[PDB]
């Protein structure tokens, strides 16, 4: 007499009420361990964890018992698919830990693993603070290549057997909760199936952000062609005004963002962007001081003000006594109530404009605290991060600043330095998309099976080429995971996130200012002061993720699907001025083009017999006696013409074009400087003292 | 002067739980009323049928004062005419309620560190409780077809759980001790008056 609805409503409001207290003992464990790293909260976080994920395994079992057909209710239906989601529970206990015992391996191997200085073996430098202070700060082309290469040799080819099994093992799982792979499974976050027109599927996902993609790439190549003019004037010697651009010259470790690289390719070094860290410590201004404008800057909008539990527990400054403390920033929604930011608060702009961006997370969090505890999330995977970039993007407006004092009223922004802004922008957000793109693109692939491992490396550059625009300094056979020498990959963390929050910031951005009568250029808004425009988007923060992403995005926005033009739109005043500044320039890159394929030397094996007999049909360790036989006579040619003792090994032949049994490239460089290319005709002369070689 | 023991009743060093709400019967005694409503330690003081003021000046043949412990976010639901856990299946106030509903925050008394779990509250129950009705019951929640036979299972759910009090909970979450002046006029005496 009671349907199964009924029954599952029943069981939801049993799961709520220990689900939201074994959650909030597991981040109060967590968060105590945040605030204060001791060997005895380790284990009281690890073990509040544990009992809160045994409980929800334990009604997520439970919760397939219910048959999800028989329930006409939508707000039900959501908890039950979020709960009936096993996930790794659909592994054996022998393959479960084997894969927890890889992707712990992989975290340890990145963060642990080091890279050492060619010149002083003693010196072996981790990425952080080590290598990336190389790769984000340093303009020597030899120092950033051996820790480009250094870290993706040294570590990067470790990952790769973890990161086979790594593969193997996460679409086993996926397949197993009938999904089409591991790539297909991440894409769930997006999927919807309301009733009509709020739909969303899968493959959909795969479909809009090509089509974004093809939007954004004219934006890209202007900016593409701009960097590259500017740096061929940082790095003279080392860079073709035609070919892509070196993958160790971007700002980073990987090119993910081109934020570093302002100095050396800004518009208009003559006149300094907006900082006011100076302003603010002639003024006062303490940790308190900037969250309670940043509260000020909330309710001027609309939203709640903060808690006072927020202010009485949240950790803003760090501690000053003897406590080892996590400070990378971050937003945290205990549950019962209790909002908190954890932050090494320093008085900065930057810390100033992060402040607000988290805040923005809170009352996010706040928002949807009257949902039921399995609908408290943002709509998708990138709302979270998207609204509270829209909260910086109106606190470092000029306009803002002018309001609360730190800019004087004595105050004009003339054309050159909004054109420096827009691109410092454009650096750290368009910069990012065709690398956000190219990356999820890969791993999508590899799940699926489309690239076979003998060739993820071969791939994995052809798009960096391709798409990107990014060439490699020195070719990478299958023995490397450049990809896995990223966080995200090297975790098992989903890098979509940051493509559609992208896209997300500016559509609600728009629509958020247009509300707030804002005229002129996008860059210029504010929302401050506006309670209609924060109200209307408070519509959207109070659903989480009781309704689909294409309903909460309509209520703000007017459009059920990712549009690009707002994004467009905040970057024309500067894609007007790239296109002016590239008309002497080559737009584009060409794929052909290499740092090294200047002084390799084309390769054609002999086919003795016909293709596809393993007779002899050369493999790559036929191609390991090849690149020693060369290292031989590079070894014979420098001792007997230049009486120079020189250790040539196999690994200062590279390889590269390689297509197996067939032909490849090959250029050596001298032992513990990769950065210096042995000259063509003087290694076609040692091999001529001892195939097809073309000349 | 036998002035009426409200120290008893709001002063008690621990309050029941709302399943098992106390009630203490007053009567032949003369009731200040100022030390209640003119007191700035209640967060609520709604009253109904009934004034705040103009309370001093009245004679009702007994006083029923139902003290308990909720949350936060369930004060609201004790008034007439309001639906939800507390006032379903709980503590039930009838629509033609006169008395007054006296709240007040106490994070300071009911909630510790590492949880507070002697407050429990009825979280399942076959049907809503009539006004001023007791449901003391531990009878083991059958909410599908098959009996439970007094042991939790699945469908069979314990009617009765425990409230989390952690001094760290936001507000919404934070222990209130709620104290409900029901007011009594019948064929009777007229007991308690009040100067
Ligand atoms: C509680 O006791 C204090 C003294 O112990 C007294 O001043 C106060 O009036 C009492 N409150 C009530 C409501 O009886
Ligand atoms: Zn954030």
């Amino acid at each position: 007499m009671q349907s199964t609805e009924d029954l599952v409503k029943t069981f939801l409001e049993k799961f709520n009420y220990e689900a939201e207290e074994l959650s909030y003992q597991s981040s109060l464990a967590s968060w105590n361990y945040n605030i204060n790293i001791t060997d005895e909260n380790v284990q009281k976080m690890n073990n509040a964890g544990a009992k809160w994920s045994a409980f929800y395994e334990e009604q997520s079992k439970l919760a397939k018992t219910y048959p999800l057909e028989e329930i006409q209710d939508s707000t039900v239906k959501r908890q039950l698919r979020a709960l009936q989601h096993s996930g790794s529970s659909v592994l054996s206990a022998d393959k479960n830990q084997r894969l927890n015992t890889i992707l712990n391996s992989m975290s340890t191997i990145y963060s642990t693993g080091k890279a050492c200085n060619p010149s002083n073996p003693q010196e072996c430098l981790l990425l952080e603070p080590g290598l990336d202070d190389i790769m984000e700060n340093s303009k020597d082309y030899n120092e950033r290549l051996w820790a480009w290469e250094g870290w993706r040799s040294e570590v990067g080819k470790q990952l790769r057997p973890l990161y086979e099994e790594y593969v193997a093992l996460k679409n086993e799982m996926a397949r197993a909760n009938n999904y089409e792979d591991y790539g297909d499974y991440w894409r769930g976050d997006y999927e919807e199936e309301w009733e009509n027109g709020y739909n969303y599927s899968r493959n959909q996902l795969i479909d809009d952000v090509e089509h974004t993609f093809t939007q954004i790439m004219p934006l890209y190549q202007h900016l593409h062609a701009y960097v590259r003019t500017k740096l061929m004037d940082t790095y003279p010697s080392y860079i073709s005004p035609t070919g892509c651009l070196p993958a160790h010259l971007l700002g980073d470790m990987w090119g993910r963002f081109w934020t570093n690289l302002y100095p050396l390719t800004v518009p208009f070094g003559q006149k300094p962007n907006i900082d006011v860290t100076n302003a603010m410590v002639n003024q006062s201004w303490d940790a308190r001081k900037i969250f309670k404008e940043a509260e000020k800057f909330f309710v001027s909008v609309g939203l709640p003000n903060m808690t006072q539990e927020f202010w009485e527990n949240s950790m803003l400054t760090e501690p000053s006594d003897s406590r080892k403390v996590v400070c990378h920033p971050t937003a945290w929604d205990l549950g019962k109530g209790d909002f908190r930011i954890k932050m090494c608060t320093k008085v900065t702009m930057d810390d100033f404009l992060t402040a607000h961006h988290e805040m923005g997370h809170i009352q996010y969090d706040m928002a949807y605290a009257a949902q039921p505890f399995l609908l408290r999330n943002g709509a998708n995977e990138g709302f979270h991060e998207a609204v509270g970039e829209i909260m910086s993007l109106s606190a470092a407006t000029p306009n803002h600043l002018k309001n609360i004092g730190l800019l004087p009223p004595s105050f004009f922004e003339d054309s050159e330095t909004e054109i420096n802004f827009l691109l410092k922008q454009a650096l750290t957000i368009v910069g990012t998309l065709p690398f956000t793109y190219m990356l999820e693109k890969w791993r999508w692939m590899v799940f699926k099976g489309e690239i076979p491992k003998d060739q993820w490396m071969k791939t994995w550059w052809e798009m960096k080429r391709n798409i990107v625009g990014v060439v490699e300094p020195v070719p990478h056979d299958e023995t490397y995971c450049d990809p896995a020498s990223l966080f995200h990959v090297a975790n098992d963390y989903s890098f979509i996130r940051y493509y559609t929050r992208t896209i997300y910031q500016f559509q609600f951005q728009e629509a958020l200012c247009q509300i707030a009568k804002h005229e002129g250029p996008l860059h210029k808004c504010d929302i401050s002061n506006s309670s209609e425009a924060g109200q209307k988007l408070l519509e959207m923060l109070k659903l989480g993720k009781s309704k689909p992403w294409t309903y909460a995005l309509e209520i703000v926005v007017g459009a059920k699907n990712m549009d690009v033009r707002p994004l467009l739109n905040y970057f024309e005043p500067l894609f007007t001025w790239l296109k002016e500044q590239n008309r002497n320039s080559f737009v584009g890159w060409n794929t052909d083009w290499s740092p090294y394929a200047d002084q390799s030397i084309k390769v054609r094996i002999s086919l003795k017999s016909a293709l596809g007999e393993k007779a002899y049909e050369w493999n790559n360790n036929e191609m390991y006696l090849f690149r020693s036989s060369i290292a031989y006579a590079m070894r014979q040619y420098f001792s007997e013409v230049k009486n120079q003792t020189i250790p040539f090994v196999e690994d200062n032949v590279w390889v590269s074009d390689l297509k197996p049994r067939i032909s490849f490239n090959f250029f050596v460089t001298s032992p513990g400087n990769v950065s210096d290319i042995i000259p063509r005709t003087e290694v076609e002369e040692a091999i001529r003292m001892y195939l097809e070689f073309l000349g | 002067t036998n002035l009426c023991p409200f120290g008893e009743v709001f002063n008690a060093t621990r309050f029941a739980s709302v399943y098992a709400w106390n009630r203490k019967r007053i009567s032949n005694c003369v009731a200040d009323y100022s030390v209640l409503y003119n007191s700035a330690s209640f967060s609520t003081f709604k009253c109904y049928g009934v004034s705040p003021t103009k309370l001093n000046d009245l004679c009702f043949t007994n006083v029923y004062a139902d003290s308990f412990v909720i949350r936060g976010d369930e004060v609201r639901q004790i008034a007439p005419g309001q639906t939800g856990k507390i006032a379903d299946y709980n503590y039930k106030l009838p629509d033609d309620f006169t008395g007054c509903v006296i709240a007040w925050n106490s994070n300071n008394l009911d909630s510790k560190v590492g949880g507070n779990y002697n407050y429990l509250y009825r979280l399942f129950r076959k049907s809503n409780l009539k006004p001023f009705e007791r449901d003391i019951s531990t009878e083991i929640y059958q909410a599908g077809s098959t009996p439970c036979n007094g042991v939790e299972g699945f469908n069979c759910y314990f009617p009765l759980q425990s409230y989390g009090f952690q001094p760290t909970n936001g507000v919404g979450y934070q222990p209130y001790r709620v104290v409900v002046l029901s007011f009594e006029l019948l064929h009777a005496p007229a007991t308690v008056c009040g100067p």
